[PDB]
């Protein structure tokens, strides 16, 4: 089969730039290359067939180039329409393939707030515990969340998710859930949620005791 | 108006046999070639399989032997048959007309085919039994105090905060799916601290599978 | 330049299988086959003269060999004199129960494929001294020439009535270069060589022999006619015979093809040759000529 | 419509022709002989022991 390399799998430019997305096949499939963009939440669409031909409606702005390996799309004037997750599809060989997609989003550095929450004694009859974390209103996206119970370094007890680009300030939030036994959560104290982000100097821990 | 419309088939256990269909409006199933495209969420789109103009049938190497499609002329409907569904079959999948369109290289004609026409969507998911969820407060310059809407099936479930007057600091998370099979969501909002023994916080989740609504109130513990 | 100018698009209403219901179906057909009416309007060539009965799909035209064999109390006597031109004593001669085996190729202005020559290239005229007279030249060694149709044709079905279905041409796609035969242009001189060689015996030895290309008259006489591959090539052989004689490299002769034939220079029956899917292709051997002189 | 209308044309069975079946004889040429197997027993294979011209 043919694999079709797309790169980078992340830029990000303000409103008003250009923007060139790289899509590199693994054989020659000439210029038979169409790109799709799928807005979130929405179904993909076509923009470039041949690598080179603008469907009917396309804004001019965008273009497409190359009929070797290297395939590349311009996006000029950027608006926020175009703030999607890009594919580039080849039609050479019939085990057809699709690009891993090259999501454009928008591009100020901010810490999150850390917020703990106990379980519920509610949910403690259950026999069951969860713990959550909440990182409010941060960028740039990455951060870490490390849970610790009695200083005990958890792992692969919690789940964690995380809010689409807030419109306005630019911003995430992440929640995270450790999920404990009632017997196991009776059995300690404190617990810690440490939080390593790029707007912390150092790591910020909100912790309770049971 | 010329347009692709599918209509959900409801969640279905696994190990069955996945069946689809496909309308199509304002043009006839004659002359293009008809396909199938679906995408996981979280991940890209992947190919299935179409009937060409010619009426043959390109299937993926992927889905050996358990791939089988159809074209209804007379009703203008195309079917897949996909057997044997497990659970990483989870995902929208959407019918396509693959268009073929001549361009002339140097020398060579060709026949380009290019999916001009996307269906609408049929999220398809495979389990669980439907259960309502149980709501739990998170309780608490800035507080942030929310409600943890756990062991619910299937997605979705809404949340709005103040029967919707309270909307300014809210962040609704994406559901997580525990390894018990059933979903798990959270729900918080940042309100003045000196606000939380006089303004009243209900938070309203609204499971419309199990006809489940909860209005809990989150007081400080 | 291309094959797609030899092309008209022609959509007509055809008859179903059922009597009472049409059908609006359309084929490719070349410019050679119909004619005008005064998108315009258009008709096949052979309507106002005959019905063309479709050649029928599943006979072949490839010809086989068929021996003539004489009845009892008949003999046929070949001649094997080598240097016999085809008239006078012939020193020679067997008794052979019957011929053998005579391909019916058939051919215009050059002998594809039969029976070479034995020691030199033989010229057999009625009267060589008679204009009128066709020569009938024979070569020792044979020229290759290689056919093509670079086209790859789309036949198409159309059913006109009960069990009775047309093979149109749907489509064409692939490489549009316009039909052609290839004759090396270093074995055709020597042939002529040694065919002018052989026709100064009998006009002198400083006489200037000059090949020139076919007068006029009908496609199927102007032009090198032939069948190959199911599909009928007409090619134009004006640089075959293009030569003045006086005491790697190939030759590429235009070539259109019809599917409307009149063959055996009749009028009245015509034949529908049906598309031939796919791209031919064609090796044959000029083992002749067919000439005429110039008063 | 009509059954074989899609594959053929029916022609109708002539009125004034009868379907019913006459005997007939198969009579072999000169040269040839037909031999009548008269045993009773004779399944369809092997010797006859009773044979006719
Ligand atoms: C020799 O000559 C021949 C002509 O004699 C040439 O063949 C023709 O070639 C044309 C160009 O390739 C081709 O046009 C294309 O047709 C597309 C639609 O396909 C038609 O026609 C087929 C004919 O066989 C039919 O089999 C199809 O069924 C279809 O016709 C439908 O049929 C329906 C009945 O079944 C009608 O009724 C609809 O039925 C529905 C049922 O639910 C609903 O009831 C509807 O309400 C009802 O209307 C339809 O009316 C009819 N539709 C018609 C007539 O269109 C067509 O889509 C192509 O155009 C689009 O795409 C190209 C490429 O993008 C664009 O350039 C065009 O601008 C246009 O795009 C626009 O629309 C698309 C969406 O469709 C958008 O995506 C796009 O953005 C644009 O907005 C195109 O017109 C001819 O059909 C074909 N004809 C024949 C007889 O075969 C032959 O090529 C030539 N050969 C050579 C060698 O030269
Ligand atoms: C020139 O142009 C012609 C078209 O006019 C090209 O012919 C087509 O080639 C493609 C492949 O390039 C074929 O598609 C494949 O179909 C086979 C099975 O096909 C069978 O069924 C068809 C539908 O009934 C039938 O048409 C096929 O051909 C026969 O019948 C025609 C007359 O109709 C006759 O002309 C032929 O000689 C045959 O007798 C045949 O019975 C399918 O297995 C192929 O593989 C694909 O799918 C598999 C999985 O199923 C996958 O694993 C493979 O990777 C691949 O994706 C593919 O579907 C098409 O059938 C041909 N069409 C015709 C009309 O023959 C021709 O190739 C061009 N030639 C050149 C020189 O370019
Ligand atoms: C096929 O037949 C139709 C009619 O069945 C032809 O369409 C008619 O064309 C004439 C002009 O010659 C018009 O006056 C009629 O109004 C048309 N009738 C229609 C469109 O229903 C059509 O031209 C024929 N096609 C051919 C001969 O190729
Ligand atoms: C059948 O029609 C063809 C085409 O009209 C006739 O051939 C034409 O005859 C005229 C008059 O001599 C010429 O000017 C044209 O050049 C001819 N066309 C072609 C393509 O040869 C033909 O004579 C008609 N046959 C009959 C019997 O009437
Ligand atoms: C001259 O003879 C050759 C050889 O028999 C013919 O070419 C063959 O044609 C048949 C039918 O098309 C093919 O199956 C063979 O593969 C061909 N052989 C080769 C070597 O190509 C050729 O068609 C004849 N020339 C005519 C009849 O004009
Ligand atoms: C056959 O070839 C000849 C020669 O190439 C073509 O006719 C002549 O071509 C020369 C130049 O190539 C011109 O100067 C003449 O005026 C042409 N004579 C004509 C057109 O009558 C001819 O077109 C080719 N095809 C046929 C069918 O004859
Ligand atoms: C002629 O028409 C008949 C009737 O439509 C065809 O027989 C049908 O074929 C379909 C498809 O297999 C079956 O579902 C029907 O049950 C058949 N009907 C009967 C009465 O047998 C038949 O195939 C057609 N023949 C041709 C040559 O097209
Ligand atoms: C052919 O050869 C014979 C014997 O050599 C000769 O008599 C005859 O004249 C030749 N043919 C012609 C047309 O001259
Ligand atoms: C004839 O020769 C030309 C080049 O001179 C070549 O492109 C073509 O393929 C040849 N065709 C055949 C049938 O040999
Ligand atoms: C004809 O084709 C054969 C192969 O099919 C090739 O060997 C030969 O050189 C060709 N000759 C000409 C004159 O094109
Ligand atoms: C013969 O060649 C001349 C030009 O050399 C051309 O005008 C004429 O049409 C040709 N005749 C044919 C190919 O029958
Ligand atoms: C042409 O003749 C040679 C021998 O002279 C033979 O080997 C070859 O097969 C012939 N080609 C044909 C009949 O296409
Ligand atoms: C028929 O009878 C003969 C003689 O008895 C015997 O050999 C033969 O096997 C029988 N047929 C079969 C099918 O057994």
């Amino acid at each position: 089969a043919i694999q079709l390399t797309q790169a980078p799998l992340t830029v990000s430019a303000s409103i008003g730039d250009t923007i060139t997305l790289t899509c590199r096949a693994s054989q020659d499939i000439s210029i038979w290359l169409s790109w799709y963009r799928q807005m979130p939440g929405k179904a993909p669409e076509l923009l470039i067939y041949a690598a080179s031909t603008l469907r009917g409606g396309v804004p001019s702005r965008f273009s497409g180039a190359r009929s070797g390996t290297d395939f590349s799309l311009k996006i000029k004037n950027l608006q926020p329409e175009d703030f999607a997750t890009y594919y580039c599809f080849q039609s050479d060989s019939y085990p057809r393939a699709f690009g891993q997609g090259t999501k454009v989003e928008i591009t100020t550095v901010a810490a999150p707030s850390v917020f703990i929450f106990p379980p519920s004694d509610e949910q403690l009859k259950s026999g069951t515990a969860s713990v959550v974390c909440l990182l409010n209103n941060f960028y740039p996206r990455e951060a870490k969340v490390q849970w610790k119970v009695d200083n005990a370094l958890q792992s692969g007890n919690s789940q964690e998710s995380v809010t689409e680009q807030d419109s306005k300030d630019s911003t995430y939030s992440l929640s995270s859930t450790l999920t404990l036994s009632k017997a196991d959560y009776e059995k300690h104290k404190v617990y810690a949620c440490e939080v390593t982000h790029q707007g912390l100097s150092s790591p910020v821990t909100k912790s309770f005791n049971r | 108006q010329a347009r692709l419309q599918q209509w959900e088939g409801r969640p279905l256990k696994p190990a069955e046999t996945l069946s689809l269909t496909c309308g199509v409006h304002g043009v006839g199933l004659g002359g293009s070639g008809w396909g199938w495209i679906r995408q996981p969420p979280g991940q890209g789109l992947q190919w299935i399989g179409e009937i060409d103009h010619d009426g043959s049938h390109k299937h993926n190497p992927a889905l050996r032997s358990r791939l089988s499609m159809s074209l209804d002329t007379s009703r203008n409907q195309v079917s897949l048959r996909l057997t044997s569904v497990t659970a990483a079959d989870t995902a929208i999948y959407y019918c396509v007309r693959v268009y073929r369109e001549k361009f002339l290289i140097g020398e060579f004609l060709t026949d380009y085919r290019f999916m001009d026409m996307w269906g609408t969507g049929t999220t398809v998911i495979v389990s669980a039994s439907t259960k309502g969820p149980s709501v739990f407060p998170l309780a608490p310059g800035t507080a942030a105090l929310g409600c943890l809407v756990k062991d619910y099936f299937p997605e979705p479930v809404t949340v709005s905060w103040n029967s919707g007057a309270l909307t300014s600091g809210v962040h609704t998370f994406p559901a997580v799916l525990q390894s018990s099979g059933l979903y798990s969501l959270s729900s918080v909002v940042t309100v003045p601290s000196s606000s939380l023994g006089t303004q009243t916080y209900i938070c309203n989740v609204n499971h419309k599978p199990s006809n489940t609504k909860v209005d809990k109130r989150v007081e400080p513990k | 330049d291309d094959m797609r100018g030899e092309l008209k698009n022609c959509s007509f209403n055809m008859t179903t299988e059922l009597r009472d219901k049409k059908q609006k179906v359309y084929s490719l057909f070349y410019r050679l086959d119909v004619v005008q009416i005064n998108n315009k309007e258009y008709r096949l060539i052979n309507c106002n003269t005959s019905a063309i009965t479709q050649a029928c799909p599943k006979v072949s035209f490839e010809p086989i060999p068929i021996h003539y064999c004489a009845p009892a109390g008949f003999a046929i006597l070949k001649c094997k004199d080598k240097k016999f031109n085809g008239t006078g004593p012939c020193p020679s001669v067997s008794t052979v129960q019957c011929t053998h085996g005579i391909k019916p190729v058939v051919s215009t202005q050059l002998l594809l494929n039969g029976s070479l020559a034995e020691e030199e290239v033989m010229i057999r005229s009625e009267n060589i001294t008679n204009n009128a007279k066709n020569i009938l030249v024979q070569f020792n060694t044979p020229v290759q020439i290689n056919c093509t149709r670079p086209n790859n044709n789309t036949r198409k079905s159309i059913r006109i009535g009960p069990g009775q279905a047309f093979y149109a041409t749907g489509d064409i796609i692939g490489d549009i270069r316009q039909a052609h035969c290839n004759v090396s242009k270093a074995t055709w001189n020597e042939t002529l060589g040694k065919v002018v060689k052989q026709l100064r015996k009998h006009f002198g030895n400083n006489t200037i022999i000059r090949f020139a290309n076919s007068s006029g008259g009908d496609l199927e006489v102007t032009t090198h006619s032939f069948n190959c591959g199911g599909e009928f090539f007409y090619c134009n052989t004006s640089g075959l015979f293009n030569s003045t004689w006086i005491s790697n490299d190939s030759i590429t002769l235009p070539c259109r093809i019809k599917q409307i034939i009149n063959m055996w220079q009749r009028i009245g029956q015509a034949m529908y040759a049906p598309p031939i899917q796919g791209v031919i292709r064609c090796v044959s051997n000029i083992t002749g000529l067919i000439l005429t002189r110039d008063g």
